[PDB]
RNA sequence: AUCCUUAUGCACGGGAAAUACGCAUAUCAGUGAGGAUUCGUCCGAGAUUGUGUUUUUGCUGGUUGAAAUAAUUAUAA
């Protein structure tokens, strides 16, 4: 899901490439970047701030939230985590969409 | 011609260090007595004598005065 | 300025395949066998040359 | 502006201060300082004078105490943007249609200074007609 | 600013200073009368008695202002964004958009998440273009022309243009290839494999193969 | 800060296992160059990612290869491969050996 | 097209040149035959027939599968067809093979949907997946149907260039995309306007491509201006287009093709002289600016006869029927007249023949005969059509001629050439890189890759052509790093099929190579193979398409690896066998464990060139020593080291003897060429006539820093104007007093033999 | 005398990066810069500012439509 984003463009700046940096770096180290993931989850509460573009769409605009890739992993994981026991669970009930 | 060579060599930082070098005398306690006298670190970390010997000419380089001048 | 003679390539046995600016890299392969390993272990023994 | 940028006095301001510079790129401009057209230009040169200090350069002109080269250049306009380079005119090709000068305004400071780095381009290969990376067809044209 | 305090010498007309390249009385008179006959803030104000409220400023008070000191250190940013926005970089070749699948993925990297623990104890692809299957046909012809005595002949050719056309009209050049090579028994189990019947056809296959 | 003087240069040349590998994470790969080539007469073959359509492979994919249609990975450059910058290499550094101090404990 | 198009009769009509003749396709599209652009509504299915079907497919899907449970066997793809596309989501993401994972993912579409605050580029198929879902649209019915919708591909090619790029039919010619070329040329140290100035060059091939139907005076409709220096009529101005012109005419290149055309007819009418009955075929010296100046013309070759000739009325190239008795004249004249055409004027045969009329009846032009031919050439279209007075015997010749010379012509093809520089038009050849002196800097990356020789698996040897008999083959495969030799032996019954022996070689090499990598384990599975010959990259894929991975490098570089037959225990191994045998020699034995593998490969390649170029000196050098003994297992001459080096020499010595003594030159040379000499030469890259000729007319005049008198006609006026540069091209070649009197001497000669009936 | 531990310099070799490496008549900094935490406390070294280079720094080699054959004097009239 992270890697979606990056498939496409030919040309990468820097933070792309810190970003496929760290996703590749977690195919190479599963065991440790899920290691990496479980420490963030227990532990830190103190985070990176967030540099924020515009999303303009000419009728609203705001926001663009962009994450320290770093973060961004353990948010990812996290929240398909979060999608895959919620949805085993049935904790969405079936009218939310 | 212009900007001979030995100008230029001897105008270059290195060279005009190791000219100074070769006016200074190697030995222990000559060499020792001369930072002791000149008030700079009289030992250093870990250094051989010749190194002892390049400190005293980087010393006498920066502070633009020579062996003659302090004694 | 010209004092020092200007330097060779430093060839190794990996640097031996792509390195034409001296001859006989293909023209002459085994003695230039002997130049590249002649040289780097002409390197080495210096290197012991100079801790003896 | 009328701070950084240096505001030519008189005709022979303009002439000697087009003649003395050989290396940087010498840009004049005309206007009566007065019209909100050329003030913008101003307040835009004052900025784009800082950055392209290095090779460009900038001078004030208005046309009040100088009407001298209102009858060489055909200047009358709201405002106009002269370049000299070897003390020779430069011509620049926007798709207004006037390669010698430029009277419309420009709202962008990269792109300003894209322009005097094409002008310089040109200039410095010596052509006397360069052409403007952007069109400025339908922006001005007036 | 040399220039500029040189002040002019008199006038040189500077029209012909530097070659600069061009790229009766009573009657005037008369005629501008008759021109003339015929053609017959706020807050700045504010900023004006601001202005007149400044006068208690003295001299030596203006000597000394706080310069510049730019509290939005857009500098220090500016520099840092620009660093980031020097240089960017080209797209690994990874990112290809062949992707693979999650299969060879997941199995492939799980087997070395395995081994780390251990030790620490068509895709998406657009439809083939006619004109590439025609090469396929073409290319196909040829080797099947070769020999036809080729199991692999028919069998490469046969799985190969069947996922072109995916039809029975592959299927039909795969029997006939069946017809010339069918004393290899590999060309009848690719057969009855790119057939589809229960009993009907793929029964009188078997009887044929054996 | 002003502008560098717009003058052209002839930027030398170099060459070089170490100015190959360097230069080799700039320089667009054969398969970039590949991808950049598109057919005449045929629709050229293009993935379309679940964020866009817009990719398109060019002929990078030979045309028995693109029949076939399992693309390929056909030369792998190491030399271009994303890689972590200092800072990051040092975070990481810091977020595993941490990672193995909770294991510890 | 999302809008209502209609495609006027104005551009329809494609025409095409053929050796038969000229022909034209004329739209005559009216009222109920028109053409019109076909818009999405008609391809994108609607919502209710898409759920309606999607329920029937998945009902559908539902019993097949029970059913499949009944008879206990997997649903096959080909057995689900008829709807593989249908449904939502798509039977095809059923199938699909990562299905287990993104099972597994749930949440996506409030993921996706949700996406648009974390990234920045919008894009807004957010609604869907083409995972999960499938490709919810399928618009390559659109393109064929928007080519079909236009006149074919012909007729989207004659609004454009193409024509004038000078290729017979559209095979494997390819584009060079604009991010290809921006992002080619992106990455530099750039200021902002070098960036956008450099980004301004895709449109500006696009100008170029379509600026046959981009500038046309139908569409303009304004004041016409002539480029300088060319025949191109620019309608409007297009700053693009015109610096994309310029540059493709750069240096004169418009007079030098003109020149060389009239310079083609006189050089073929210096042998058609006594066939047509000719006088003298006489170059005029004409003012440069004649040949882009449109206003007036002049004859370009004059052309006088022996005795009067009858010509018939003013015809084409190719025609029928033609009664020459209708006029007598004792002076021919021919003139080439060039444009470059819209799609409009785009045809040739109306434009030289009203010209034609035009020029010969009234006007300043003047020629010395009223009877002549008037040749012209539509460089963009590529056309060209002869318009005038044609006698007995002349015309099919000239039909030959134009045919010949729009072939092949050295200044058409420097235009033809530096068009397709501008539009990066290039032919297919090869993807991967080929293998020349600068790649063989490295064949080591530590990367294992093969070298496939074909070139002996068919052997036939003959002694005395009175026998002929099949030798067993082989197929010659080795690893450098590795040093291991792969050869397979064939065998002579394999050959019993007699037909087809090229394709059937190539076909079953490949065979070879495709089962014995995939014989190879994963460690020593080559990254690449190497093929000597270019033949077998078209064979090896096809059975390289099972692993993708793996890349086909032909090869520029001539091995000697087809003389490696040519070893004396490696050869007798193969008659000696019988049946296909695929064996494993090692070749590297002793120097792979004392000398680096590259060395060992040079030297082994030194050894088989010498050996391919001389075998009975090079098996002298070997065999000369008595004391040096082959070990059976060594297989080579194991020598000392400084023998190695000696023998080495000596080999080196053979080749540029045999190199020098049999191509006759002698060896100084370079080191690089004596590089490529030992190795390839880049496969001897020579450029052809061809190339040189054309190479000289794509040159400058070196340096920059005579006078011919001419009369020359201005704006409604007629002057005498002295020229310059070069008009100085004449033929002359078998006529007046030079050739004859020459041949004068040789007179003696006649009567060494004498003979009548 | 042999062996071993730390640091420094010298270099053979093997790699990795240069989006990093620096500099400062600048400010502050173990007299605590800068961060973590289980809330108890723990780590202890640069941080701020400005500025240079940074799809690179110094040299080489090959290929190439980039380009680059001396002077002198002899007939019988």
């Amino acid at each position: 899901d992270l890697k979606d984003v990056y498939a496409s463009k030919v040309r990468l700046n820097a933070s792309e490439r810190e970003e496929l940096a760290l996703i590749e770096e977690a195919y190479d180290n599963p065991h440790d970047t899920l290691n990496r993931i479980k420490k963030y989850l227990l532990t830190q509460r103190v985070f990176k701030p967030v540099d924020i573009t515009m999303m303009e769409n000419y009728q609203n605009i705001s926001p663009v939230y962009s994450v320290d890739p770093l973060e961004k992993i353990t948010d990812a994981y996290l929240d398909q985590y979060l999608w895959y026991e919620a949805d085993q669970r049935k904790l969405f009930p079936n009218w939310i969409k | 011609q212009n900007e001979s060579t030995a100008d230029i060599l001897k105008q270059l930082p290195h060279e005009r260090l190791q000219a100074v070098l070769e006016k200074i005398p190697e030995e222990d306690l000559e060499v020792r007595r001369l930072l002791s006298i000149l008030k700079k670190p009289e030992v250093v970390e870990n250094e051989d004598v010749q190194q002892r010997r390049i400190r005293l000419a980087e010393i006498l380089m920066v502070d633009e005065i020579d062996l003659e001048n302090i004694n | 300025l010209g004092l020092l003679p200007k330097p060779e390539p430093k060839v190794k046995l990996s640097n031996m395949m792509s390195v034409f600016e001296n001859d006989q890299n293909i023209t002459d392969p085994t003695a230039w066998e002997k130049v590249v390993k002649d040289q780097v272990d002409l390197r080495k023994r210096k290197h012991l040359e100079e801790n003896e | 502006a009328s701070v950084l940028l240096p505001q030519l006095r008189t005709g022979w301001h303009v002439d000697q201060a087009i003649v003395t510079e050989t290396k940087r790129l010498v840009v004049i401009r005309f206007g009566r300082k007065n019209d909100r057209q050329c003030m913008i230009m101003d307040e835009l040169l004052s900025s784009i004078a800082e950055r392209v200090r290095n090779f460009a350069v900038i001078y004030l002109c208005d046309i009040d105490e100088v009407s001298d080269f209102d009858e060489m250049y055909e200047l009358t306009d709201p405002m106009t943007v002269m370049f000299f380079y070897h003390n020779k005119h430069m011509m620049c090709d926007f798709g207004t249609g006037n390669n010698n000068k430029l009277n419309f305004i420009v709202d962008d400071k990269q792109e300003m200074i894209d322009i005097l780095e094409t002008i310089f381009r040109g200039a410095r290969k010596n052509k006397g007609l360069v052409v403007s990376p952007y069109d400025y067809n339908h922006k001005r044209v007036s | 600013p040399s220039f500029l305090d040189q002040e002019p010498p008199a006038g040189y007309v500077p029209g012909i200073g530097r070659g600069a390249t061009g790229f009766d009385d009573e009657a005037a008179n008369v005629f501008k009368t008759l021109e003339l006959k015929l053609a017959q803030s706020n807050v700045k104000r504010q900023f004006a008695d601001l202005k007149e409220s400044l006068a208690a400023v003295t001299e030596s008070e203006w000597m000394d202002i706080p310069d510049a000191t730019d509290f939005t250190r857009r500098n220090k940013r500016n520099r840092i964004q620009e660093q980031l926005n020097r240089k960017t970089y080209a797209a690994p070749d990874s990112l290809i958009p062949g992707n693979v699948d999650l299969n060879k993925l997941t199995e492939e990297r799980e087997k070395l998440l395995q081994s780390q623990i251990d030790e620490n104890l068509v895709n998406s692809l657009s439809d083939a273009t006619l004109e590439d299957l025609q090469k396929m046909r073409t290319i196909l012809k040829s080797y099947r022309k070769a020999d036809p005595t080729n199991p692999q002949g028919w069998i490469a050719s046969a799985r190969l243009e069947e996922k072109a056309r995916k039809f029975s009209v592959a299927k039909k050049i795969i029997e006939n290839g069946c017809q010339e090579c069918p004393r290899s028994s590999d060309i009848w189990l690719e057969n009855i494999r790119l057939h589809e019947s229960d009993v009907h056809y793929c029964k009188t296959l078997v009887a044929t193969a054996i | 800060k002003a502008l560098p003087i717009p003058e052209d240069q002839p930027k030398k040349k170099r060459a070089g296992r170490k100015f190959r590998k360097y230069k080799e994470k700039f320089r667009l790969s054969h398969v970039r160059q590949l991808q950049n080539r598109m057919e005449f007469g045929k629709q050229e073959q293009t993935v379309l990612d679940s964020y866009g359509e817009e990719v398109g492979l060019g002929m990078s994919n030979t045309s028995l290869q693109q029949a076939v249609g399992a693309t390929s990975g056909s030369r792998r450059s190491a030399g271009n491969q994303a890689k972590l910058t200092k800072v990051m290499k040092h975070r990481i550094s810091e977020a595993n050996q941490q990672a193995d101090e909770f294991l510890i404990s | 097209s999302a809008s209502h198009i209609l495609i006027p009769a104005s551009d329809l009509s494609w025409s095409k040149q053929t050796d038969t003749g000229i022909t034209h396709f004329r739209a005559g599209m009216t009222h109920e035959d028109e053409k019109l652009i076909p818009t999405i509504f008609r391809y994108i299915t609607t919502w209710e027939n898409e759920f309606l079907d999607s329920q029937r497919v998945w009902a559908e899907y539902a019993t097949k599968r029970q059913e499949a449970i009944q008879q206990n066997r997997r649903l096959a793809f080909e057995e689900l067809e008829g709807s593989w596309d249908r449904g939502i989501p798509r039977i095809s993401t059923l199938f699909q093979r990562d299905r287990h994972t993104l099972a597994y993912d749930r949440g996506h579409r409030i993921r996706r949907e949700f996406k648009q605050y974390s990234l920045e580029r919008n894009s807004p198929f957010w609604w869907t997946n083409s995972h999960h879902d499938g490709k919810l649209w399928n618009l390559n019915a659109y393109r064929t149907d928007v080519i079909q919708a236009l006149g074919g591909i012909e007729t989207i090619l004659e609004h454009t260039l193409f024509k004038g790029t000078g290729f017979n039919s559209w095979e494997g010619l390819f584009w060079e995309k604009a991010s290809g070329f921006e992002d080619s040329m992106q990455f530099k140290k750039l200021t902002h306007a070098q960036r956008t100035g450099l980004s301004q060059i895709p449109n500006r091939r696009f100008t170029l491509w379509w600026s046959p139907t981009i500038n046309r005076a139908n569409v303009y409709v304004g004041f016409l201006v002539q480029l300088d220096l060319t025949g191109i009529f620019l309608h409007g101005k297009i700053p693009t287009l015109k610096i994309s012109l310029i540059q493709i005419f750069r240096a004169h290149l418009w007079q030098k093709i003109h020149e060389s055309i009239v310079f083609d007819i006189c050089q073929i009418l210096d042998g058609e002289l006594d066939v047509l009955q000719i006088e003298s075929v006489t170059k005029e010296t004409v003012h440069p600016r004649k040949s882009y100046k449109m206003n007036s013309s002049a004859a370009d070759i004059t052309m006088e006869s022996v005795h009067e000739w009858e010509v018939s009325k003013p015809s084409l190239l190719h025609e029928t029927n033609d009664s020459f008795k209708g006029l007598i004249t004792n002076k021919m004249w021919f003139d080439v007249q060039l444009r470059y055409g819209d799609y409009d004027s785009h045809d040739i045969s109306r434009y030289v023949r009203a010209k034609f009329l035009d020029y010969t009846t009234d006007n300043v032009s003047m020629y010395p005969s009223p009877t002549g031919v008037m040749i012209g050439i539509d460089l963009a279209y590529n056309m060209y059509d002869a318009y005038g007075n044609w006698f007995n015997g002349l015309k099919p010749l000239i039909q030959n001629s134009m045919r010949t010379i729009m072939k092949a012509n050295p200044a058409l093809y420097v235009l033809r050439e530096r068009i397709r520089k501008g539009l990066q038009i290039y032919q297919s050849s090869v993807q991967e890189p080929f293998l020349n002196s600068s790649n063989y800097a490295e064949l080591f990356n530590n990367d294992i890759k093969l070298f496939v020789d074909d070139t002996n698996v068919y052997r036939v040897t003959v002694h005395k052509n009175v026998a002929t008999k099949a030798i067993n083959g082989c197929i010659f495969t080795l690893n450098p790093k590795t040093g291991h030799l792969f050869l397979k032996i064939i065998h002579t019954s394999v050959w019993a099929g007699q037909k087809r022996l090229s394709q059937l070689a190539k076909w079953k090499t490949a065979e070879e190579v495709s089962a014995l990598v995939r014989s190879l384990p994963k460690e020593e599975q080559p990254k690449q193979i190497i093929v000597t010959r270019k033949a077998m990259l078209d064979p090896l894929e096809v059975h390289m398409l099972d692993f993708p991975n793996i890349a086909i490098r032909p090869t520029e570089l001539r091995l000697p690896f087809s003389a490696a037959m040519s070893i004396d225990k490696l050869s007798d191994v193969v008659m000696k066998a019988t049946e296909p045998q695929m064996v494993l020699f090692n070749i590297y034995d002793d120097w792979l464990d004392r000398i680096s593998s590259y060395t060992a490969f040079s030297r082994l390649t030194l050894l088989l060139r010498a050996l391919k170029t001389n075998e009975e000196s090079a098996k002298m050098i070997l065999l000369s020593d008595p004391t040096i003994t082959i070990k059976s297992y060594h297989l080579w001459p194991s020598f000392t080291d400084e023998q190695w080096i000696t023998i080495e020499s000596q080999m080196r010595d053979l080749i540029l003897t045999e190199y020098g003594r049999k191509y006759n030159v002698n060896i100084s040379a370079l080191t690089q060429t004596e590089i490529k000499d030992i190795i390839l030469g880049q496969n001897i890259k020579a450029p052809s006539v061809k190339r040189q000729k054309m190479a000289e007319l794509e040159a400058a005049r070196s340096e920059k820093q005579m006078k011919t008198k001419t009369i020359n006609a201005q704006g409604e006026e007629i002057v005498v104007v002295a020229s310059a540069d070069y008009e100085s091209q004449t033929f002359s070649s078998k006529n007046e007093w030079r050739k004859s009197a020459i041949a004068n001497t040789l007179l003696y000669l006649r009567l060494k033999n004498i003979y009548v009936s």
